[PDB]
């Protein structure tokens, strides 16, 4: 049995559970490719299987994802409960190291769902966006306003019967968002963006001078003190799920890349991984190695990014320019072996796009040569720096609880103690044939802790790419499966077979039978996963993109009320988010 | 019957063989020599399945499920594992000879061999020897040849042979030799060669008409739509990219045309592309053509047309009945004249008030098929409803089909229902002029004038029903012959009469209404059929007005003083000459059209009106069915410049801004109402398709592939701004991607056939209930008039004998598939297909006047002296002359019209 | 061959020609970028401005927060819809002279995202000076861009004095890069195999 069949999960003990709590006929389990069970509930019974769930001796206690699903234009639902759209809930026990789908079944007239935001106070954010690109309703939300789009739009964008190219653009529309930005600072009411009551009102954004993108903040403000904040999110909207419903499995990869775009090849393993779930694609352990190598190589240059930005944000600014010359030794390689910098879409669907070219441990063992020092003088330079410690340590803090109960994951929960990374708990691409550490923080998460857990994953990163240059596997770049898209290139260019299967792959596009799969990785900024719904055609029925620093941006309010305005643009630093990750 | 496939329960037919039940159950085994038009013959060994005796069966054993009957308690598997080996086995046998050919071949995205490659999973090739080649054939202007491809499925040559009934394609050679073509280079002889380009699953038989302006099947804009080359009103999926119609694929309708054309819609539709078409309003001053826009051509027409005293309109069948209508809106009812000649109008009242006033019913194209017997009066059916003839086919096969039946031999086993029905078939019995195509498969052949071809007809009714009237001069071998279609006729439990209008005499009709009747009383079960001439000849028959004489008359008496023309160039239904005059003394002639005429030079106004490729509307075939066809592309897409309007649309701005001084671009639902509120008669066109608020699930219905490519580059030469996505307001389609084509959708028009992993015409497999059965949720289209309970009477106006007389000549109609269609004769192609015109004569009539074969007479009609080369026709009646209609100069009004002068130049 | 703002000739005494050309020397030499972060293509322009790269030798490293002291908007990233009006305001707060370089395939057309919450092309809306392609381009690229508006800022007549002379703003109609270096690319014949490094 290998690890990409259609299983039930019938074996897992929350299923038992819920059968003794709530009998047999009150759920029916789904049979997936996702590797969770799959239970669709009565929307009835929702609120109280999420409190059972919540209440078990090794509980969910995280709410991982909360999205919705148009199912009419799907054709191929056989063993699923009779749905026009459906909610599902992703919920994972850490301590049981397990995760669980929870799916509501909603008719197309009655679009209502209870709120999720008693049990998980981070179900608000994705309840907005399910209400705002579906248009279900979430009854007892506190303020379910649109969080994508404009409050003055039409139409939900995310359902099947929504056009999804651009409309013509109009310089009246143009004008009149101008009048209403001019507008809104003389006709603010706090009460539609779900605020309450010597109280400032200031707005941050929405330009934003710095590297992690554009976005617009509303501060209550007691003289320095904040006493309530919601950010305007959406500004960086790109419709990228819309555009999974869009373009073809194989096409889709460079779509991928942009979703956080300091990544690149992190974005496109777990994407990758999923649709060779939905294949039945077992990759070879060559593959596996040299997709963990740019990831790795992808993660540190993140980190570089990460720590020089938030240095910068305290105050210091040649860290920077050093940083990004390391990141220059980093594209170097990347260069040398996708052809491109920070957005190679160099990941197949069972392998990769070419070999690894002539020389490029050469240049591997170079950058593993200049990074150490570098780093080191980075640390001594501007991370024990006493003014930046005052200006860190101490600066938005939260214990395990917090993170768990806002879906924060990545360097803030292992801040807060909670040793759960994805490449140990969960492993993926062969993540299991590399020793390395996983750093954990003493139990109260910083801006100085994160930071410092960021430059000891930058340190593992680089112990992971020497362990894999000191062993490299021989064998091939691409699986050889009748599903590997493209096929190798000779084969294609001298064989009949393989240019069939080519012709038909690159343009039709390849025929993913209908199931639905799941991946979750650890990106370079917290867990990233993608959900895939294939309906047996050449793309994607939905593609369902869980970022962290949604999750993080969500966590904001919650940590950084009652201080000040200069440690809200420290925590803004030390959060390691792009606007594109939280709006995609 | 009750079927085990996987261990999953199944209800299917038990008639059906295993391939054609598992395929409409949604399963997909691969399938190359099987078709559900030809039967099965168990060639290519795709189809394994494997069979066990019982549920507690491990071992089993393979069978090709084409060849395996469908019987109750079948326990099969697909997708075990050694059924799968030897299916991918087979793609690999055929693959080991196959050209490395897929970037330079025209099936490329349309190939089942590239969909059942890809569907076994087979991509890693060990074969390391040579590949057979082989030498290509020339088979005409229509179809490409490329023999390397071919993986010997045997289906042309069963179709081309066994189904259309053609004799110059065939198999040769041997052991893996095998050779697919004509003995030698030649065009292909059959008028349904061209569905050999959707038969064959590899790219051997290709387009070449579409490989000369090549783009992928991904890259078409498709619309379902209607053919216009005739009045069958076959379904069609144009295709069309870079603003100019590309290609003719066949639309699936399991009512009417299911899975063939005829060779004149496939190819006919180069006047689409022509670069001499009407793309603005261009309006005559003096010697000037000032090229207007829509609002100013309108207004400069509506106020001319306002100053005019009595405004006359001229329709055409042609145009849609939206189109007639508006123009009938326009001048009104009383001076509203249809586009067509008083003896055509006649035989068009009379086909009508038989086909739904006679008590009998009128079959659909599919249902000729099951007809037990036919006879067909005066109608050249090959040359004018090539589809009719290719269904008379196959009802002729119906007595072999009946015979292998008898003794418990399933339909799919086609072998041996050929071998059982050896050269027995139902009887046919045709009259003509000449010979027909349908000679070598007819009982009888009757090569008379019409008037003696209607005598036969009333005849053959007086013998079967003594209350018909009799027939006076009857020879005693023609009494004898008489007497064996009688007994025949008789003997048939379906007989079918196929008559139609194209035969020039209205006493043919009257003889074919009066066999009808005839077996209607004794208790047969008689259909009759009736072949117009021209795609909405049946509309424009419903619709009604005056003949074209009337109008003329109207014009020369300066009684109208304005004349709008609707897509009728006027010289296939009257004299050039007095339609000149009359035109010339007009001071006001306004030509809607989108061919450019010969009737332009004159005429003040020209509406560049829109094609079939570019406009939507309604059209009524020769059995009475309301079809909606649909836009395929905007013409200002790609040319901003056009302004090309549906001509319904130009007419009803045109009386919207005679009314009210204002422009009105109506939509095409609101002048359907008028329709239906206005005609009862046409109330039914209502229902032809669902109006443009018609969603699936909220969505509109897409006209283009999921992968259509080059979006923001194929006007980018223009500029590199995006345009406007063209929106379509009249139909429920869009242009666009972002629309629905699922083959599960609640819908009847279906604009393309794509389903994942069938890329071929084989999705059409997908789209249906059954295979090859009907569409899911019902064919597109709906029948205006149902069968009267009431009859008609026995026509007794009994036509005498055709006397030969001294000066005088019968012209004696010769239609040609490729020629005798107006707009199929402007498409380029169709020039090097058509023949040089030949004037044929009998054998005596030339020794009369001493002309031989290949000299050149001149003769004058109308004051009109033309020349002609002489053909020899033996098979033609002495007194009679042969001319080809439809062709240069000769127009198709010719029928059953004397002649003079006649001598050789 | 120029465009007032219209093809006109060239306007261009002897010593107001100096004047012109000094005070085009000045602006071309001292071009002082918005800081604008709007997606990855941000990203390669910083890093343009880092010490590996070092934009600051060009004279346009001063990157600005106002949009008063700024003289080049550089539009690097996706022109989203809820962004273009941010965009359309931070331009008219700009001052004359001010220079617009479209950074990616997003702010030249809108590049892969042909979808409905961006719009296609900053050009919908700002006039554009300089367009560079790529997704995103190295930052090379933007040197070569910020030396392609040099070079036409170089050849642009603007007036002196908003008191004397003509008001008028010449921009020249320079030769496509296309078609100038046409005669290079097409020489190419071969190319190193993508095997090696
Ligand atoms: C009114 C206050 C003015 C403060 C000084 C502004 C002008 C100097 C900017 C220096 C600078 C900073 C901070 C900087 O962060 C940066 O990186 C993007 C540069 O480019 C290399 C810079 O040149
Ligand atoms: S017939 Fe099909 S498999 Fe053969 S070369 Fe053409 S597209 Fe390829
Ligand atoms: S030419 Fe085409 S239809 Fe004929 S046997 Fe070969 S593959 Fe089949
Ligand atoms: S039979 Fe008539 S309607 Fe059918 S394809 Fe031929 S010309 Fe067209
Ligand atoms: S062009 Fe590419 S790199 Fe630049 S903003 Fe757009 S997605 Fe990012
Ligand atoms: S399809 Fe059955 S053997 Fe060919
Ligand atoms: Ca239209």
């Amino acid at each position: 049995e290998p690890a990409w069949q259609t299983r039930d999960h019938l074996d897992d003990p929350v299923i038992g559970e819920l059968r003794n709590r709530f009998g047999p006929d009150a759920f029916t389990v789904q049979a997936t490719r996702t590797g969770v069970p799959v239970v669709w509930i009565k929307r009835e019974q929702l609120l109280e299987v999420g409190d059972f769930l919540k209440k078990l001796p090794k509980p969910y206690v995280m709410l991982f994802d909360l999205h919705g699903m148009d199912e009419r234009l799907r054709t191929h639902r056989e063993g699923l409960p009779a749905a026009d759209f459906s909610v599902f809930y992703h919920l994972i026990s850490i301590d049981r190291n397990r995760d669980i789908m929870l799916k509501v079944a909603l008719a197309e007239n009655d679009l209502h769902v209870p709120t999720f935001t008693k049990l998980f106070p981070n179900a608000n954010w994705y309840e907005r966006e399910t209400w705002d690109l579906f248009g279900i309703t979430f009854d007892g939300h506190p303020n379910l306003r649109r969080i994508m789009m404009p409050q003055t739009w039409k139409g939900h964008p995310l359902r099947k019967d929504y056009p999804a190219r651009a409309t013509e653009f109009s310089p009246f529309e143009l004008t009149k968002a101008k009048q209403d930005l001019e507008m809104e600072a003389l006709t603010f009411k706090p009460e539609e963006w779900g605020m309450k009551r010597d109280f400032m009102f200031l707005n941050l954004g929405p330009n934003h001078p710095s590297a992690h993108g554009a976005f617009r903040i509303v501060l209550q403000l007691d003289g320095e003190e904040i006493v309530d904040c919601v950010p305007d999110i959406g500004y960086h909207h790109r419709g990228a799920e819309k555009m999974g419903e869009r373009q073809s499995w194989h096409s889709y990869i460079p779509y991928t890349d942009r979703i956080e775009y300091l990544g690149g090849c992190v974005n496109e393993m777990p994407y990758v991984l999923a649709v060779e779930k939905l294949a039945g694609i077992t990759v070879p352990d060559r593959v596996n190695v040299i997709r963990v190598m740019l990831s790795e190589l992808f993660r540190i240059n993140s980190h570089l990014l990460y720590i020089s930005t938030f240095i910068q944000d305290v105050g210091a600014m040649t860290p920077v320019f050093f940083a990004f010359t390391d990141r220059q030794k980093i594209y170097d390689l990347v260069e040398a072996i996708t052809g491109f910098r920070m957005h190679p879409a160099w990941f197949r669907i069972g392998g990769v796009a070419h070999d690894l070219p002539r020389g490029w441990d050469r240049l591997l063992r170079e950058f593993l040569d200049w990074m150490p020092k570098r780093l080191a003088s980075y640390e001594k330079a501007a991370l024990q720096n006493t003014i930046l410690k005052g200006r860190s340590q101490g600066v938005a803090a939260y214990g395990a609880k917090e993170a768990l109960e806002w879906g924060t994951t990545g360097a803030g929960l292992r801040a807060t103690g909670i040793d759960f990374d994805v490449r140990k708990a969960r492993p993926y691409s062969g993540y299991e044939n590399f020793d390395f550490e996983i750093p954990v923080g003493g139990g109260v998460s910083d801006c100085y802790t994160r930071v410092m857990l960021k430059v000891e994953e930058l340190r593992q990163s680089l112990r992971i790419l020497e362990q894999c240059l000191n062993n490299m596997p021989e064998g091939p770049f691409k699986a050889d499966h009748p599903l590997t898209t493209p096929p190798p290139k000779e084969r294609t260019l001298q064989h009949i077979e393989t240019l069939i299967t080519h012709f038909l792959q690159v343009s039709w596009g390849p025929v993913m039978p209908a199931n639905e799969s799941f991946q979750m990785i650890e990106a370079t900024k917290g867990i990233n996963s993608y959900y895939l719904t294939s309906d047996g055609s050449t793309m994607s029925y939905r593609t369902r993109i869980r970022t962290p620093s949604y999750a993080h941006l969500q966590q904001i309010p919650a940590a950084i009320r009652g201080s000040l305005v200069s440690d809200l643009i420290v925590y803004l630093g030390s959060i390691d988010f792009v606007m594109s990750d939280v709006d995609r | 019957a009750t079927i085990h496939v996987d261990g999953k329960e199944y209800e299917v037919n038990g008639a059906d063989n295993l391939l054609e039940a598992c395929l409409s159950l949604g399963l997909d085994i691969p399938y190359f020599c099987w078709h559900p038009a030809l039967g099965s013959v168990g060639a290519c060994r795709q189809c394994a399945v494997k069979q066990y005796q019982n549920a507690e069966d491990t071992r089993g054993r393979l069978v090709m499920s084409c060849m395996t009957p469908a019987s109750d308690g079948t326990f099969i598997s697909i997708d075990d594992e050694e059924a799968k080996q030897f299916r991918e086995s087979v793609v690999e046998w055929l693959m080991t000879n196959h050209p490395h050919d897929c970037p330079v071949c025209e099936e490329g995205g349309n190939c089942h061999l590239q969909d059942m490659t890809v569907m076994t999973g087979h991509s890693f090739r060990r074969y390391r020897f040579t590949k057979r080649t082989h030498r290509n054939q020339d088979l005409g202007p229509f179809i490409s040849h490329e023999m390397n491809r071919c993986i010997a499925c045997y289906r042309c040559v069963r179709y081309y042979k066994d189904y259309a009934g053609g004799t110059d394609l065939g198999v040769y050679g041997a052991h893996d030799n095998v050779y697919f073509g004509r003995p030698e280079d030649g065009t292909l002889e059959s008028e349904f060669s061209g569905n050999l380009v959707e038969i064959c699953p590899t790219g051997v038989f290709t387009d070449k008409t579409h490989s000369e302006r090549y783009n992928r099947k991904w890259d078409m804009q498709f619309a379902p739509s209607i053919c216009q080359q005739c009045s069958i009103g076959c379904n069609i999926s144009p295709g069309e990219r870079y603003g100019e119609l590309r290609r003719i694929e066949n639309r699936y309708n399991g009512t009417v045309n299911h899975y063939f054309l005829c060779d004149r819609g496939r190819f006919g539709y180069g006047y689409v592309n022509l670069k001499d078409r009407p793309r603005q309003p261009v309006q005559r001053r003096g010697d000037d053509f000032i090229t207007l826009n829509a609002e100013q051509a309108m207004q400069g027409a509506a106020d001319i047309l306002r100053q005019s005293k009595k405004v006359i309109g001229i329709g055409s069948p042609r145009a849609s009945v939206e189109s007639n209508f508006a123009l009938r809106e326009l001048v009104g009812e009383e001076n509203f004249y249809t586009g067509i000649a008083h003896g055509e109008q006649e035989r068009l009242q009379l086909a009508l008030k038989v086909l739904r006033e006679g008590g009998i019913y009128t079959p659909a194209l599919r249902e000729i098929e099951s007809y037990d017997a036919v006879l067909v009066l005066g109608e050249d059916v090959t040359q004018t409803g090539a589809r009719v003839a290719l269904a008379v086919r196959q009802a002729v096969k119906g007595k072999a089909r009946e015979m292998a039946a008898a003794q418990k031999v399933a339909d799919w086993q086609i072998a041996a229902i050929l071998n059982i029905g050896q050269r027995a078939k139902h009887p046919l019995f045709v009259t003509n002029v000449d010979d027909t195509r349908l000679d070598d498969i007819a009982a009888w052949t009757y090569r008379a004038p019409v008037e003696d071809q209607a005598r036969l007809g009333f005849a053959i009714a007086h013998a079967l029903d003594n209350s018909a009237p009799a027939v006076d001069g009857i020879e005693p071998e023609l009494q004898s012959k008489i007497d064996v279609i009688v007994q025949a006729l008789a003997g048939a439990k379906k007989p079918l009469i196929i008559s139609g209008t194209n035969a020039g005499s209205l006493e043919v009709i009257q003889a074919a209404a009066n066999v009808a009747k005839a077996l209607k009383g004794r208790g047969a079960d008689v259909g009759i059929t009736m072949i117009a001439r021209s795609v909405n000849s049946m509309g424009l028959g419903i619709m009604g007005g005056g003949s074209l004489e009337e109008a003329l008359t109207e014009l020369e008496t300066g009684r109208a003083d304005a004349v709008v023309v609707l897509e009728n160039d006027l010289h296939r239904h009257a004299s050039a000459t007095r339609v000149n005059a009359a035109l010339a003394k007009a001071p006001l002639v306004m030509v809607v059209d989108h061919q450019r005429t010969a009737i332009m030079e004159n005429a003040h106004l020209v509406l560049s009106a829109a094609s079939f490729a570019e406009s939507d509307g309604t059209v009524i075939n020769n059995e009475g069915r309301a079809q909606r066809f649909f836009q395929v592309y905007d013409p200002a897409y790609y040319d901003s410049k056009t302004v090309m309007l549906e001509s319904w649309r130009w007419l009803h701005s045109l009386h919207s801004t005679l009314l009210s001084r204002e422009v009105d671009w109506t939509q095409l639902d609101h002048v359907i109402d008028a329709v239906v509120a206005k005609i009862p008669e046409l109330a039914g066109i209502k229902d032809a398709a669902p109006d443009a608020t018609f969603r699936i699930r909220g969505q509109k219905l897409a006209r283009e592939p999921h992968r259509y490519s080059g979006r923001t580059a194929m006007r980018a030469n223009i500029s590199v701004h995006e345009p406007r996505q063209p929106q379509d307001i009249d139909t429920m389609f869009t242009f666009s991607m972002e629309g629905n084509n699922q083959p599960t959708a609640h819908r009847s028009q279906v604009p393309f056939a794509w389903a994942p992993g069938w890329n071929s015409p084989q999705a059409w497999n997908k789209f249906q209930d059954e295979v090859g059965g009907k569409l899911r949720f019902g064919d597109p289209g709906v029948r205006l008039f149902e069968t009267s309970e009431n009859g008609l009477d026995y026509f007794t106006s009994v036509p005498a004998r055709f006397q030969p007389q001294d000066g005088k000549w019968r012209i004696a109609p010769y239609y040609h598939l490729f020629g005798s269609d107006e707009l199929s004769q402007r498409a380029p192609v169709f020039q090097s297909r058509m023949p040089q015109p030949y004037i044929k004569l009998n054998p005596a009539d030339a020794a009369k006047l001493g002309v031989n074969a290949g000299t050149r007479v001149s003769f004058s009609y109308d004051g009109n002296t033309v020349t002609l080369p002489v053909e020899i026709a033996e098979g033609l009646t002495a007194g009679q002359v042969g001319l080809p209609m439809g062709m240069s100069g000769i127009a198709p009004v010719l029928a059953g019209a004397h002649l003079e002068d006649l001598k050789e130049a | 061959d120029y465009t007032l703002t219209e093809i006109v000739t060239d306007p261009l005494n002897v010593f107001m020609g100096k004047l012109n050309d000094m005070v085009n020397w000045g602006r071309k030499n001292s071009i002082w970028p918005y800081n604008f972060g709007l997606s990855c293509c941000y990203v390669e322009m910083v890093t343009s401005f880092t010490a590996v790269h070092d934009v600051a030798r060009f004279g346009a490293e001063v990157l600005r927060a106002s949009p008063r002291q700024a003289d080049l908007m550089v539009v690097a990233g996706t022109c989203f819809t809820k962004m273009a009006p941010v965009i359309q305001r931070l331009y008219d707060q700009m001052l004359e002279p001010k220079w617009v370089i479209s950074m990616g395939a997003c702010a030249n057309s809108g590049g892969m995202y042909d979808i409905y919450s961006v719009v296609q092309g900053v050009d919908k809306f700002i006039p554009v000076d300089v367009y560079i392609p790529g997704c995103p381009p190295r930052p090379e690229a933007y040197m070569q861009a910020l030396m392609l508006l040099q070079e036409s800022i170089g050849k642009e007549r603007r007036p002196l004095s908003w008191v004397v002379g003509d008001q008028g703003v010449y921009r020249a109609n320079m030769q496509s890069e296309r078609e100038r270096k046409r005669g290079e690319r097409i020489a190419v014949t071969n190319l190193r195999t993508p095997d090696e490094i």
